């Protein structure tokens, strides 16, 4: 259809070409497979879907802009609800379909949100156990090299704290377009391959007519095959020029997957130590977010704040 | 698993299943015509006579030469997949074999505790041996003890109960010891801690200061 | 327009096959063989539509997944993303592991492909 578009004439030219069909269809076949093994790998990390209670008793921690809203018609969190409103044939191009869709994306989303909020990085290792919320941070406290006092005797401050952090966030997504730019560029790219695709399909690559149809409706048979092989050989190249294209891109994606699947294997399944991996300064907890086309990852840290200067000393002298 | 499960060594399988149909492909693709007479050279040498025959000869060139010019970049992507597979073998092997890694579900799924590398043909297979938590019980817990007005926090675990008693515990296996100073610190007192309960922290050492 | 694919149980097990048409308002096909099924991955026949969910086995699309089981025959459904779990979470209560088990995995990773040269005369 896009080099022919269904002549007779031309795709018995086609056949005096090598297996060029089959390697641009292969080629475009297995970068197909590739998307959704990416979606698969990055967000069904977890084995079962968990579920929160009632959201009630976390501490004084508020989670309910991260987790789904029980009021839409599509269960997602209002910080997602908000990520999918900001991202925005004639020739044989067809758009397959995800085999998860966005409600299968949310769904594991939410899994692992209600594993992290209830259970800690257990339901990562091995079955989930359960834990108070304030317990699981008094954990990822001294996974920092802070002790359990300074959870405790500050809960009501650290809550509050994350609390309005995480409305911020929202003003930030909302307000500022840009933030957002990474995924809105891999829609266009690929938009634009594809109208590139398109519009290079009318020129006429030293024919008579870029018109298929005004070669075989008007030009004698002999003469219509020289015409007609013109076109054949500037539309190959199109095609060929296109895949190696999508080839490329492709790989750049696929290295984003894999590096977005290790991120939440360590940064929402656990507590890292890799500097500014999950975020700069001491990394507590990550709550991931789905978007279209990609993940969104909120890193909670640990900032030190103000400081005082002190007298040190390497040893103390006794008796 | 491996001898009754032949999917099980697929990646290594699929390598060389993607390399041979390349070559394959190069090699069938030399026997069309590309807008020739005749696909093999010989035919146009043997029978077409000299001027001629550089015609045809040269359409055969140009359709070889793309066959070439697209297995070679074939080749190329192809290449870049398996070293990106290699670099991160080669870590794994430095960070999963000669080492322990706290990485999570990088050295397999559950708490990493050693691997070892066994060779296949055009890779490396690791075999992951890692700590899985088995059966749970339910336990009553609490962030800290009240003793005499002073606050009691866990030095190396986490404080639990039963249906009559207070015991602290390794966060990771039920090992319940009898709290006292040796196993937990002291910092605050009982009314800053949200949900302290009170308890006995035994003094291991008074005893003998009365005896 | 659209493609056709088929799917296709192992032939060391069956030879039933159904078959998807891409892009289809399901109506505009002239197959036969009835359990005829619209989906949002096009028109799919001969595969009987079930109300029970299970694990992806041959991936369809947009949700969808087929099967085969019971005497059998080629079924579609949706995928399941596994089996629910409810924490028992509370503000007082933890779960703690009183046994352990080692486990080891397996994890394969290709590290080389063949060396080749190619004489282009
Ligand atoms: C978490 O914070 C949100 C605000 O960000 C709270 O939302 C309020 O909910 C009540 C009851 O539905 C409404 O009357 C208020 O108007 C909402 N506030 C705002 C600013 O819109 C929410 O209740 C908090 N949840 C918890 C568990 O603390
Ligand atoms: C440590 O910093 C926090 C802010 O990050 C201080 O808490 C604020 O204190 C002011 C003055 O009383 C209040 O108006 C704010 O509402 C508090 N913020 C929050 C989130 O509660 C805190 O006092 C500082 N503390 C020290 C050194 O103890
Ligand atoms: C405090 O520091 C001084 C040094 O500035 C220590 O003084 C020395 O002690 C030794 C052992 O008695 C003597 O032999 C030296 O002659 C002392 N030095 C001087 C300059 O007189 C003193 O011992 C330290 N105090 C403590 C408790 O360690
Ligand atoms: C056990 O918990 C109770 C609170 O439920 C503590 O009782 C308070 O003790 C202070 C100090 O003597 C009194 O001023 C309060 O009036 C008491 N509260 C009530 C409601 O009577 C009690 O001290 C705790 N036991 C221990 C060993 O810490
Ligand atoms: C909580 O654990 C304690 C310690 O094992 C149990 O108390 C002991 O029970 C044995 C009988 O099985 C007695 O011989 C000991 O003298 C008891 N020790 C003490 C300090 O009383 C206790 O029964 C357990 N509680 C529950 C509800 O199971
Ligand atoms: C430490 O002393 C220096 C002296 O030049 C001063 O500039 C700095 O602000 C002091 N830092 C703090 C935390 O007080
Ligand atoms: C903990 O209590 C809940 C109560 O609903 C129960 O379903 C769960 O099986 C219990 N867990 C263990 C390990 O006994
Ligand atoms: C748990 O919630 C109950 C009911 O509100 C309350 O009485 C109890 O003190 C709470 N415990 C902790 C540790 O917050
Ligand atoms: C098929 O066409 C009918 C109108 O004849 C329309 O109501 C229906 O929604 C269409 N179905 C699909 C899958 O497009």
């Amino acid at each position: 259809m896009y080099i022919c578009g269904d002549s007779t004439e031309c795709s018995n030219l086609l056949l005096q070409y090598g297996s060029f069909c089959t390697q641009l269809n292969r080629a475009l076949t297995g970068i197909a497979v590739e998307q959704d093994k990416n979606t698969q790998e990055v967000f069904a990390q977890v084995k079962q879907i968990y579920k929160t209670p009632p959201i009630k008793d976390f501490g004084g921690f508020n989670f309910s802009q991260i987790l789904p809203d029980p009021s839409k018609p599509s269960k997602r969190s209002p910080i997602e609800d908000l990520l999918f409103n900001k991202v925005t044939k004639f020739n044989g191009l067809t758009v397959l379909p995800p085999l998860l869709t966005d409600e299968m994306i949310a769904q594991y989303t939410s899994a692992l949100l209600a594993g992290t909020i209830t259970s800690g990085w257990t339901f990562g290792a091995g079955p989930a156990l359960q834990i108070p919320f304030p317990m699981q941070m008094a954990y990822r406290f001294n996974g920092i090299g802070v002790t359990q006092n300074v959870l405790y005797e500050n809960q009501k401050l650290i809550a509050n704290q994350f609390n309005s952090a995480i409305g911020k966030i929202q003003d930030s997504l909302s307000s500022t377009p840009s933030a957002l730019g990474k995924l809105q560029d891999v829609v266009n790219q690929n938009a634009q391959a594809l109208n590139t695709l398109v519009k290079q399909l009318s020129s006429n690559f030293g024919a008579i007519s870029s018109v298929l149809n005004d070669i075989l409706s008007r030009l004698c048979p002999p003469e219509a095959e020289v015409q007609i092989d013109r076109l054949i050989t500037g539309r190959l190249q199109s095609l060929q020029t296109y895949v190696t294209q999508q080839l490329i891109r492709a790989a750049e994606i696929r290295a984003s997957a894999n590096l977005a699947a290790t991120k939440m294997s360590e940064c929402v399944l656990g507590q890292s130590k890799r500097v500014d991996f999950c975020g700069k300064g001491y990394h507590l907890m990550s709550f991931p977010q789905s978007a279209p086309h990609g993940v969104v990852f909120l890193h909670v840290t640990y900032v030190p704040a103000q400081e005082k200067n002190f007298t040190t000393a390497p040893a103390i002298c006794h008796d | 698993s491996l001898s009754s499960t032949p999917s099980a060594l697929g990646k290594l399988q699929d390598v060389v299943n993607q390399n041979a149909q390349a070559l394959n492909t190069l090699v069938k693709q030399l026997s069309s015509n590309f807008g020739a007479i005749s696909s093999v050279l010989n035919d146009i040498l043997s029978r077409l006579c000299p001027p001629e025959a550089e015609v045809q000869i040269d359409r055969l060139i140009t359709g070889r030469l793309q066959s070439l010019q697209t297995y070679v970049t074939q080749q190329l992507i192809r290449a870049a997949e398996i070293r990106a597979s290699a670099n991160l073998a080669a870590t794994k092997m430095s960070e999963c074999v000669l080492g322990q890694s706290k990485r999570v579900d990088f050295c397999g799924k559950g708490y990493h505790l050693m691997s070892f590398p066994q060779s296949a043909p055009h890779g490396v297979v690791f075999l992951h041996v890692t700590y899985v938590p088995a059966q749970e019980k339910n336990f009553t817990t609490a962030p800290a003890i009240c003793h005499d007005g002073k606050a009691h926090f866990p030095r190396e675990g986490v404080f639990v109960s039963n249906g009559t008693h207070w015991f602290v515990t390794q966060r990771n296996f039920y090992e319940p010891q009898i709290i006292t100073t040796d196993n937990t610190f002291v910092s605050g007192n009982c009314d800053v801690v949200i949900g302290i309960v009170n308890n006995t922290v035994y003094d291991p050492l008074q005893p003998e200061l009365d005896s | 327009f659209g493609g056709v694919s088929v799917i296709t149980p192992g032939t060391n097990t069956s030879n039933q096959v159904a078959v998807l048409y891409q892009d289809v308002n399901c109506w505009r096909v002239y197959s036969t063989g009835s359990n005829v099924f619209q989906t949002r991955a096009g028109c799919l026949i001969g595969a009987e539509h079930v109300n029970n969910s299970y694990e992806c086995d041959i991936p369809i699309g947009a949700g969808i997944c087929a099967s085969y089981q019971t005497s059998q025959s080629i079924i579609a459904y949706t995928m399941s993303l596994g089996a629910e779990n409810s924490v028992a979470y509370s503000n007082n209560s933890i779960a703690i592991p009183t046994n352990f088990t080692i486990s080891v995995t397996t994890e394969i990773l290709p590290v080389s492909m063949t060396k080749t040269s190619v004489d282009c005369t």
